[PDB]
RNA sequence: CCUCCUAAAGAGUAACGGAGGAGCACGAAGGUUGGCUAAUCCUGGUCGGACAUCAGGAGGUUAGUGCAAUGGCAUAAGCCAGCUUGACUGCGAGCGUGACGGCGCGAGCAGGUGCGAAAGCAGGUCAUAGUGAUCCGGUGGUUCUGAAUGGAAGGGCCAUC
RNA sequence: CCGACUUACCAACCCGAUGCAAACUGCGAAUACCGGAGAAUGUUAUCACGGGAGACACACGGCGGGUGCUAACGUCCGUC
RNA sequence: UGCCUGGCGGCCGUAGCGCGGUGGUCCCACCUGACCCCAUGCCGAACUCAGAAGUGAAACGCCGUAGCGCCGAUGGUAGUGUGGGGUCUCCCCAUGCGAGAGUAGGGAACUGCCAGGCAU
RNA sequence: CGCGGGGUGGAGCAGCCUGGUAGCUCGUCGGGCUCAUAACCCGAAGAUCGUCGGUUCAAAUCCGGCCCCCGCAACCA
RNA sequence: AGGGCUACACACGUGCUACAAUGGCGCAUACAAAGAGAAGCGACCUCGCGAGAGCAAGCGGACCUCAUAAAGUGCGUCGUAGUCCGGAUUGGAGUCUGCAACUCGACUCCAUGAAGUCGGAAUCGCUAGUAAUCGUGGAUCAGAAUGCCACGGUGAAUACGU
């Protein structure tokens, strides 16, 4: 037990568990064998549609004519 | 050391009873955490030594034993007895305590990499985990003037042999590779 | 001048016989105390090939050894860290040794020193290589002489070029 | 492109056998060599230091071996 | 006297190695804890310190074992002093010396010292 | 000997005493000129100023020594 | 059908944007011409940082709309510092046109942010509404202009001499 270095080894008290007791695990997934994505979730949604446009509350059954508007 | 804690207090007896052994130092007893890193050399002003020490001092906070060019021979060249790979044997329970985190919970590290497997520890139970990325401690700064990729983890282990390894390594917990 | 053999089991042995090297390096690469053990191949591996590092195993000295070769070694002689400067002066019992010049080796004595609790050790480097007779001149020391006397030169003696 | 179901095909480590060595040894005589104790014989041979040298140009021959063509009334050494 | 551990030995591969089996307060290891001496080119793993329980497992004694290593007869055999011959750097013959390897076979060790436990 | 003097981008030359800046020419590699080629012109590239060390905002330069050359030195019983 | 036409190392011709303090930065503020538009251009409306989004008048063109000229001016502002220029590049999010934006689109936006500090030798255009500069509009066009064509602001130096 040589008293003179290594300054710090312990200290949070080692609090990782799941998500939540400071920082991450989550699931028994936890070995983590590949890269990130950084780029699926929330544009892929669940759902496979890349962002039609600003919602319409009207939303009607067909087709259309954009500059005529009748 | 609380893993270790976990092990006197429930793998022990869990480990001995289902494998049958008849005395305590007959069973599995997992020993002496030890690493590498192998540096690039050290380069002709030794800065990737900097780099040595640094690294080390993300999952060790001593120096290194610092390991040394014995006999230099083919490609990566000279000095013959020049510093080259950044070992570290480590503080027994402390090493144990480490061994808390230390390949457990090291998984938002990983990446995959070439150990951790459950059939390819060695014919005597030896095995050497290069993890690449850095298990984070939670001081300030995330600017280390990083070498990216390092740590050969030498776990050392009362084992002689396959069964006695994968007592460890795997149903041990934490699992190795899925 | 050094190492092997010829060289015939003491050893000296000859040839434009056979085969290699030296003409220093040394302030630690010397001392002492304290500690420590290789080559090599394999099993696994962050990138290196398992053939730069790591752990384990097998191996058991085949490595190391400043510089050829031969002998050597694990008390290491080798590898390393402290303190340290016995790389000591005066001598030297007895000897191997060479025609001689001369070379080599050495317990102990006496002094003064360093390490070591200490017994103990060390008068260089693990050994054999790393050199040059006398003359003359040169600098330094000397309680030696210093031609009538006193001093000086000069010469002697010792240290060294 | 990894790797292996897939050996059909190669030569290393290894294994068994076999041979060889001036500069190879995990082995080793004969003899020669040193010193010691005793017997015998030996006109003390020997051994010290003094006077006087001649000598250092040796060859064939047996025995051992370098060179040579296991040539030379060769050559060089060892032994006799 | 006996059995057993340990220290110090004698002798120093017939003594070693592998292989297989056995033993724990008597002692010995591993062994836990390292606060304090002291110590790690970093590391209480080592060295060092404080020490029970665990445990004979690993180590180490012990016991069996010839696979191995090893020793190893007897005979013959090469070589050789000397002496004699044929001739060639080649042997025979006289008489002395006489190997190396292999064979039969031996072989997992005998032995002194003080201490400690146990048997008595 | 002692003295003096030299030690420049591949090559051959500039800067030199108070210093200030690595210049020039060939050779390079691309451009320009002319209808085209030739040569001509041009841009860029290409260095520790032989070495070490002392100083100022300044050492290629001035100073010692190192290391390396060269001229003279009628010097070594 | 999918690639390719579009690669990229490099050299060359053309246009672009700038290197600033006459300037760049913010707000406020002024006056253009010429055009194109039915399966098209498309206000006002309400959302949206923005592009746009959606609702829908209107237009059939000196009527509506694309479409608000902009530089210039007026005040504040930066103070020569590769910046408060320039903003290419590059990450992410976003709009959009359309079988389909990955090779290979256009456009918004947020963050970051390089070279460029007037450019050898050489070299081109220019005499008057010209040069210089600011912006506008359209043809090709599903979409997709830095270019082409035309339009108008502000508006010059000078040619002594052959």
């Amino acid at each position: 037990m040589k008293k003179d270095i290594h300054p710090k080894y312990e200290e949070i008290t080692a609090s990782c568990s799941c998500g939540n007791v400071m920082k991450i695990r989550s699931t028994v997934g936890h070995d983590l064998n590949l890269d990130v994505c950084s780029k699926c979730h929330p544009f892929f949604t669940g759902k496979q549609r890349d962002v039609a446009t600003g919602g319409r509350v009207d939303r009607f059954n067909k087709r259309f004519n954009i500059p005529g508007s009748k | 050391a609380k893993l270790h804690d976990y092990y006197k207090d429930e793998v022990v007896k869990k480990l001995m009873t289902e494998f049958n052994y008849n005395s305590v130092m007959q069973v599995p007893r997992v020993e002496k955490i030890t690493l590498n890193m192998g540096v690039g050399e050290a380069i002709a002003d030794k800065k990737l030594l900097d780099n040595a020490a640094a690294d080390l001092a993300a999952i060790s906070g001593q120096k290194p034993l610092i390991t040394k060019a014995r006999k230099s021979v083919a490609g990566f060249k000279i000095r013959q007895g020049y510093p080259i790979g950044c070992k570290v044997t480590l503080r027994g329970e402390r090493m144990w305590e480490f061994f808390e985190r230390l390949i457990t919970i090291a998984v938002p590290r990983i990446r995959d990499f070439r150990g951790l497997s459950a059939k390819s520890f060695d014919g005597r139970g030896n095995y050497s985990m290069g993890v690449r990325e850095q298990i984070i401690f939670p001081e300030i700064d995330y600017d280390k003037v990083d070498r990216v990729r390092g740590l050969d983890i030498t776990i050392t282990t009362t084992a002689k042999s396959d069964e006695e390894g994968r007592a460890l390594l795997a149903a041990f917990d934490f699992p190795f590779r899925k």
